[PDB]
């Protein structure tokens, strides 16, 4: 997604004031009371690049050491 | 007024 | 003048009979220990005077006591003067020893010390500072701790006086604000509270209006605002004094500036000054912000304060119709304090005024959620039951220490185990003291929001509309928290009706809960109750019924009907609860009326005199609220015409005029500076 | 920052195979064994927009209800 | 032929004297319970034969036993035949009762049942299945559980035979692979292991080579690879059988295909077939991937397998010089299994070959980290101490059950509490059996990596270079894990020297630890040791010293010096440890030599005959490794010339030729299909 | 050869 959760801090807050509570202390020391974050994170589009990369390398091996 | 106050108290005593 | 009045008050205190000797002091000490080991002492216990007597026939020691506020404990002088009056004016029988021990107890919640001044029959006194947690400990009194006992007594006296639910029956409230020079006495009190502002977070807070104590929300700030409200001519002096404190103590600037803003709040003359100070206080503060990964416990202390100052700004902007600017402030305020009820409350108000009802209802949803005293008092219940819990020996001892009282007159004024005697009769009127106040009795504590628990059980049972009672009992009571939310809901039904409110609730569900649903149903029933027309083909309805119906009509903003019902509840008997609501309406009118006068000054003055008389019967000689109302009456009538109208009252006499002219003289003194 | 941590999963892995271990089960149900994420997150640039917005609103109030 | 050989082996088993009767069976049962309640049974205990005797003078029951592998437990027939031979060929005295109970125990680790075949003097037998966790339980034997006992015995026999550290002294290893029709017997074994492939994860694994059991890394897969290695003519048959299994059991396709790849691995003829099958196995599998938020315990099972198949691919590509393609595979492999040592190992190899030494060292850093037996055996320590822990009564009983042995000859062959008698003398040569094997004794268990703990303490003390010992003790031993890492480090110093290796270590520090530092220092000391020139102005050095120095030179890839030192250690006495290292070099040469022959076939054949003789002395009649080596010799010499060279050996005779010609006949049978 | 094997065993017996 593409949010922006302002903090009071573990409690975060949206612009429309929906409150998600994350990371009691797992939240960084690079975040502050009344600091703004930019959550999202978890790109599951770049899972097929490496599937392609995987299939490509397998194809090169088969071509070079498998067929005629 | 403090005069009115004193007058009431002077009269309370009767 | 004022000394005459004070001595008369000192001679007119009630007497509670101790069951077993010294239980009063041991219970106090135990209460204090529990308060300390519970984390929040707050203001601690009310002051007491304890009297130790010896019956001589029997070789029994026995004790009497009563609760008191308003004695200034600058040092030992004034409590000692009080005790000296008590002993020199004693009237005892032959069987009671002349050797009496008198003790005055004042709790200091700054150091958690209970300060006790003992006064013996040889006219010697000694002061002792007791630490209740460290048990065996007794201390030496410095001028610094004398000053915080002083501040403790003043804060407690103001807070207690302005909150009847905190008052025990028979509480003696002295006029702490009087002195030889009125202005000087008032300045000394104000300067005292101002100098203790850096320690205001240790003064406790009301947890029913705020979750945690803040620089804005604490008893010191409340007490300063309540006292300034009856000294409007000293506002400029106070602001100057606070500015002086910042020069000398800039490390505590946020407290002094917050006090300045608080004092000026709701004063139309000084709106520009308040806004200006708000500006120069808020936009540094915005900067302790950012530089801070350490998160320290002072950051939450300041985010809270910044949030509370924004709320003051938001409320200012809403009241001037500037809804867009208020929403910008309110949104910022809610981020800095998601734990703050007031931040969500004001946010909902912004959305309501902008007719964004769904967003308001979301804000309401996304919103965060008795001093064991009083065994000794028994209610008269309008003369239907006997109120006497003394043994024969206990009565003999009581009479023996009140020799000037004839004994059947004394027994008639005993309510359980407390003798409600008022000797000097300051504030007396026949109508009130010798009739209605004998029935009902003192109207204080949590039950004082209405008269259901004070009248005859038969009068309660004679009410046929059960909802009138069910929507007016003491547990059901709206509470300050949900009373506010109720108000928001009412503000919404005012625009779109109850059915419209339901539609928004499902709109909110579409983007569910229970306690808010309870309010919805309560609101509905109150609205149905509010449109009951309660007569002719000529029935009869008790005063209690008119009162209860009036309270519900207030709740649903039916002002004309409410005032009408409350007034008719007084036509039968005098009704302290109805009276107080009417006085309150006059003092601070509803905002949504077209500048209408619901009650003329002749009606108000009639009610005010009766109310003052009633309060005096059971030892309220402080009466901050009634002073406020007298000041308002002075403002729009002038003091001459006001006093004329007071003299016109049919119940008027010397005893009530002593009280009133003392109040008027104090007010007149203040209009000089 | 701007990383890309491939998972085995709590253990994440970089392209150069540095292994950060995050969220035993605090990690989403929208992430998989051998899924790729896109960490960063914590934008501390947009803290001055609202400081500006804050100062601006305070300035409008002062102008309208404070001065001449 | 083979039956003659088998019966001779059955008549030549040793005897361990039980201290107290039945301790052998009770310890076995208790061991099994501990294995089960520890979670990993693995292969369970080796088979035992227990013999129950009655002394008649004294009315004492007493027991003898010995460990055995290689009896095929298809059903009861073959163990019973074994027991029948034991009893019919007994030679006992008058004091020993003819009533003897014989018991054969074979553990089934598929069902955790210990299967026991009891054979009485009335020639009746009964089979019992014991569950050791459910204690009192005894079961009825189905054909399904007979088949898994069969598979248990075969797997255990192969694994035990190819790992001398798992062997107890006196272990009888039968040639399970012989039969009436050689090819048919071998096919039956292969088909058995193949059909049990879906259950290979329950066969246990070696935790020193892999952290968890995987489809690739488990004892069933290892045993199948080890057996196929001596049946190369049956590879096509096996691949066909596995393809048939996939048709009938496609749900377990990943196991059958993994076996196919494993079998074909390291066979140059079938590289195209292996790569092709690897391709059609890996790029589905890549697809159980993605569709999966549920994460299930089979996903880790398959990520492991996918990772192991990629490692096979990576190793293939490295060996053909295709470093770029190998790195692409190796990077993918490391992601799917960060817990896999082999994935990080191959990654480091990729970087080393690409001369990216820093990245290799990072990969090494970012890398994850005895069956209480043998009281009964006492080492001769090269004839310096007496090895006899029997009581007089225990010896009388032993002699009484071995009446055909003359008693001083019997006592000389007792090593602690086990009589190391070998009656039929299969594999006998005078040089080995009547000299060097009497000293030293069996070379097995964890101490068998060198002869430090087998020679006289004086010979150890006579070594002046302490580092020679310190770098060859048994705890210090490199371990398979750090031996691999050592190899990587050696591969690096080969290119840039040790000082260059240190510079990379700080390069890695610039973007630190302890156990890797230990390897660095060990590596350094080994390198210093490796450049010791060990003679003339003519000193003398023991065989042990030459051996130890040879082992270190192997470790540091000084092949010419290593072979030279190991050979000279054999010039003095025959050295089983040095011999095995030399045979291993011939079987699988180092890759980095310029196709050099370090050992000619005449040298190898000389060593091989002595080694075969030595192994036979203490009952290793299985000898998979030596079969492998004979097959290689047959390949490059032909069987005629090979047999000529064997007949040329000065120690050769009928007894050793019985063993060798049996081995050669088995090999010749396999070259028909 | 299995013939060689039998010849060895026949000779082992002497």
């Amino acid at each position: 997604v593409d949010v922006l959760l302002t903090v009071g801090k573990a409690l975060l807050t949206t612009q429309d004031h929906h409150v998600i509570e994350f990371p009691t202390v797992l939240l960084p020391e690079n975040v502050k009371a009344g600091s703004i974050i930019k959550m999202q994170s978890q790109n599951l589009e770049e899972e097929k690049k490496q599937r392609n990369h995987f299939k490509s390398i397998q194809a090169k091996i088969l071509e070079k050491y498998g067929t005629h | 007024y403090y005069l009115n106050l004193n007058q009431d108290e002077e009269s309370l005593l009767r | 003048g004022y000394q005459f009045l004070n001595r008369d008050i000192f001679k007119s205190c009630p007497r509670i009979m101790e069951r077993q000797f010294g239980e009063c002091l041991h219970n106090r000490t135990h209460l204090i220990k529990d308060l300390i080991s519970s984390g929040n002492v707050g203001l601690g216990p009310i002051e007491i005077v304890h009297m130790s007597y010896l019956n001589k026939h029997e070789k029994e020691e026995f004790g009497e006591y009563f609760y008191v506020t308003g004695i200034e404990v600058s040092g030992p002088a004034m409590p000692v003067e009080f005790l000296e009056v008590l002993k020199s004016s004693k009237r005892i029988s032959k069987n009671i020893s002349n050797n009496i021990i008198l003790t005055y107890c004042c709790f200091n919640f700054f150091s958690n010390l209970d300060i006790r001044i003992r006064y013996d029959a040889d006219d010697t006194f000694q002061t002792t500072a007791i630490d209740c947690n460290k048990e065996t400990t007794d201390l030496t009194m410095t001028e610094k701790m004398w000053e915080e006992t002083f501040a403790s007594s003043v804060i407690r006296a103001i807070i207690t006086n302005t909150n009847p639910e905190l008052k025990p029956p028979g509480l003696v409230e002295c006029p702490f604000y009087v002195g030889k020079d009125t202005i000087s006495s008032c300045k000394k009190i104000i300067e005292l509270l101002c100098r203790f502002l850096p320690r205001s977070l240790n003064c406790g807070w009301d947890s029913t209006k705020s979750m945690q104590a803040t620089i804005v929300n604490n008893y010191l700030m409340y007490s300063l605002k309540s006292f300034i409200a009856i000294t409007p001519s000293l506002v400029d002096f106070t602001i100057d004094y606070l500015k002086g404190l910042t020069k000398k103590d800039p490390i505590h600037d946020i407290y002094y500036k917050t006090a300045m803003i608080t004092i000026l709040d709701h004063i139309e003359t000084k709106e520009l000054d308040m806004i200006t100070i708000l500006n120069e206080t808020l936009d540094p503060l915005l900067s302790l912000l950012n530089d801070l990964p350490p998160r320290d416990a002072d950051s939450a202390r300041l985010m809270n304060c910044m949030s509370d100052l924004l709320n003051i700004q938001t409320n200012f902007l809403l009241n001037r119709g500037d809804y867009e600017l208020a929403l910008g402030v309110s949104n910022t305020s809610t981020e800095l304090a998601l734990d703050s009820f007031e931040s969500w409350y004001n946010l909902a108000r912004c959305h309501i005024k902008k007719e964004e009802y769904e967003k308001a209802l979301f804000a309401i949803n996304s919103m965060p959620r008795r001093f064991l005293t009083s065994n000794y008092y028994k209610k008269p219940l309008n003369g239907t039951r006997e109120h006497y819990d003394l043994t024969a020996m206990e009565f003999t001892n009581l009479s023996g220490t009140l020799r000037n009282w004839k004994e059947d007159e004394l027994k008639r004024q005993i309510f359980g185990r407390i003798a409600m005697i008022n000797e000097k009769k300051i504030g007396y009127t026949k109508e009130i003291w010798d009739d209605i106040a004998i029935k009902l009795g003192p109207i204080c504590g949590p039950q004082s929001v209405n008269l259901i628990n004070y009248v005859s059980p038969q009068e309660v049972k004679n009410i046929k509309n059960i909802n009138l009672i069910a929507r007016n009992t003491i547990g059901k009571q709206l509470g300050w928290f949900s009373g506010k939310i109720y108000g928001l809901l009412m503000e919404i039904v005012n625009k779109i009706g109850w059915n419209g409110l339901l539609n928004i609730r499902t709109e909110a569900f579409m983007m569910c809960e229970g306690w808010l649903d309870d309010l919805f149903l309560d609101l509905y029933q109150d609205l149905k109750l509010s449109k009951i027309s309660l007569s002719n083909k000529d029935e009869k309805h008790s005063g209690l019924e008119w009162e209860l119906l009036g309270l519900i009509m207030l709740r649903t903003w039916h002002w004309e009907d409410a005032v009408a019902c409350l007034r008719t509840s007084i036509v039968a008997r005098f009704d302290p609860v109805s009276c107080q609501q009417l006085l309150k309406i006059y003092l601070q009118p509803p905002k949504n009326i077209q500048e209408v006068t619901l009650l003329d000054t002749d009606t108000i003055i009639s009610l005010l005199i009766k109310k003052i008389s009633y309060d005096c019967r059971y030892y309220n000689y402080c009466q901050i609220f009634n002073l406020q109302l007298l000041e308002k009456l002075c403002n729009e009538l002038g003091t001459h015409i006001l006093r004329n109208k007071i003299l016109l009252q049919p119940s008027i006499g010397d005893e009530i005029m002593v009280m009133i002219d003392a109040m008027l003289a104090w007010i007149a003194d203040l209009d000089h500076t």
